[PDB]
């Protein structure tokens, strides 16, 4: 039914595509993109919300990182939608270092 | 003693990423819990084929530990990502279900080694449980071989007993002195 | 509604060949509850995950560590078999569950 | 682990003079008790001002351990002469009274050190308890700070649990195999 | 020098480890089990992260192309075999891996990661390391990427074909032919 | 790691005499190239009997690396005198021809040893390639046994990928926050 990153998290948000940071390049199979684009128009409630990491900088600045839902994100981008359904998971700057290594920025 | 954990000396401090009961990741330290008794318990591995009834018992009865002003903390060598996945896997499918206790991640195996419960050859914790007082001093060491679990009742007995003895050390000098007037013939 | 230990073949494993070496603390409410769901709707109840381990001389052993409540339910209904998914495993996997109780399997 | 005592490895052997329950002195070894489970427990000191109710509980309920084919053995750093004197001092006068368990004497403090329960600064054992299986393998480590005692019930729970798991490892090949004929549709 | 203990031209460090095979069973495998085949042995940091695991899936999906070249792809991380199995049996749709055509090696002691010189000490996890090992068990190629950048299946096939080409034109008999001056 | 070169730590600095593409000798350091990505690649030996197509590919396509604000640098244990002679020997006669990339000379074999690509027994570099970011941090290690060459395309893929991730770390706070107004209710 429900994601193993955000199962015991009630709140689904409408996150504007333009505030999600996606710093890892995607290898998208345009068959799976086109397929999801149709499932979004036909049956929105089919498509789970994406899992975004909510990380606070050293001065409390908010950053929203999307590392997953590569195909889902691409689909909502094609349909030039303003927002995507997402579950927010609060995380640390030390979690972010696992994903970005020496690309990890000094978040403020 | 136990690898580095000595009864009566301060419990070895750890800083580690934990999965909190709300499903967030937080960076916690044992020292964060000074002022509270801590029941710190290791289990071998996430996602084994065993009904995790032992961990669930401690989660289920977490209220009874909060009532005694003590925090239960679980730990294994599995990543915080794995802890989260195990929580969000329902019991019905051999997962853990939601938790009322934080689960500490020890991927460098330094915490397991400090508490002397690292099984070297498999790179996993034995079933170790440690009771640590409000001043951060180690009071109790329990370590079981892998197949035998820990009792929530026996753990509460120990926490109440240590707290009892702790409390009858908040004492004022005696208003009273012996002498001729106090002797029984 | 399946399993994250065995996500193809489901077998009817005789309760009498399953080795359950870990004692079970069963909440008889959950047992009684499942006993009814087994009579009413068998396809509700997932199959249990049993470890199939070969001894040093090729002897077969079937270990059940999980489905503590499900096993107890089929035992109450004095059934001959339980639906189970088999997972082939090593003597070194078994040592994680049994420690110094791990037998020298032949 | 615990000074030298490692879960899953053979419990450190001792040879020591004990006061047996008949009031004789015998030279016993842990290895003498292969074939039986052993509950080996340290206590700090003989002839302290504490009601020795913990030691007496284990002596009183020794029958329940014999029923489980296990031997309870007590130990402290006091000489065998002292153990004997403490036994032959009646409870009414702050002695121990007669015992159904042997009391091991560890005057060199080597046994306490091997089991990792020597409090260096006072030269006495912590409240350590160790469960050792019929093959002489250490299965359980319990160590309490001085003011908190051990439960006979929790000790029996552990011995029964280890014995349960021990017993369901006496297994014959299955005589059954899966295939087309065994598959559930 | 070299890579922690893995040296180009010397025999690749042997491991024995519990793996999750593609059939969903646990087997105890060794690198030495695969003498006679080329091995593409690749580490990834962690199971169950928030990244679409498209890199691992690419190698699984195109495993046929490696089998055609008489080579075995093997994945590895520091996660337990129990975790590997759980990640396989978690469907992609829920941020799992889905079923695999390649074995996944479990390195919980971090000895294998250390031998191949790809252990990130401070976090206790593998970098994105890939090693090509020939049919005689000799290390031929070292690839190690920082965490955010993945590996190409095509570039890996290019290397395996190239090493195999050169390997093959070294199965030679003395020349039946002589010059005259 | 690789002899002394560790992913995520600063790439080992060298100072060495190079033959620049203009045919002059310059004393360059890796640190001279902070602010640029560096593709630093070793090859075994100058003047071997192999068509040097690998080195030429990197020289020929140097424009594509300059476009990505990255410098390609070649290296071997041969003297700078030898590098120059190899450049000024035309391809037609088994030379290298003119180069758009500098060639570093490592006669003390210290640079090869620092990057962990010195084949001790022959005193020559393996086919090692290292990607180093604008801040001088090592991001990628490639080392091939002698008979197998490197792809310019795969090298560009890696440089673009590291640069992509580098760029999406120059970020301001979102100016969005979750709340009553952003919640998706049950449907």
């Amino acid at each position: 039914p429900m994601s193993i990153h955000s199962g015991r998290i009630a709140a689904v948000h409408n996150v504007p595509l333009s505030v999600l940071i996606r710093p890892l390049p995607s290898v998208l199979d345009p068959a799976k993109v086109q397929s999801l684009v149709d499932t979004i128009r036909e049956d929105p409630d089919s498509v789970p919300p994406i899992d975004v990491l909510w990380i606070k900088g050293a001065q409390g600045g908010d950053y929203f990182y999307s590392f997953g839902g590569c195909h889902r994100y691409a689909a909502y981008q094609q349909l030039q939608r303003e927002t995507i359904p997402a579950k927010l998971v609060q995380s640390t700057l030390s979690d972010l270092r696992v994903y970005l290594g020496a690309s990890t920025p000094d978040l403020q | 003693s136990s690898g580095n954990a000595k009864i009566g000396h301060p419990a070895p401090n750890f800083k580690a990423t934990a999965v909190m009961p709300d499903g967030q990741f937080k960076d916690i330290s044992l020292s964060d819990y000074k002022g509270k008794y801590v029941v710190f318990f290791f289990y071998p591995l996430d996602f084994t084929f065993v009904c995790p009834t032992e961990i669930i018992a401690f989660s289920d009865r977490a209220e009874e530990f909060k009532k005694l002003n003590s925090q239960v903390i679980g730990a294994s060598v599995d990543s915080h990502f794995v802890h989260l996945a195990w929580v969000n896997t329902p019991k019905k499918q051999g997962g853990l279900g939601p938790m009322n206790i934080p689960l500490v991640s020890d991927p460098k195996r330094t915490i397991a080694q400090d508490y002397g419960v690292l099984k070297a050859d498999e790179g996993i914790s034995f079933r170790g449980l440690f009771i640590i007082d409000d001043k951060g001093i180690l009071r109790q060491i329990t370590v079981n071989d892998l197949p035998v679990g820990r009792s929530v009742d026996e753990t509460l007995r120990l926490v109440q007993a240590f707290q009892f003895t702790d409390k009858h050390g908040e004492v004022s000098p005696a208003g009273w002195k012996p002498g001729s007037d106090t002797i029984k013939p």
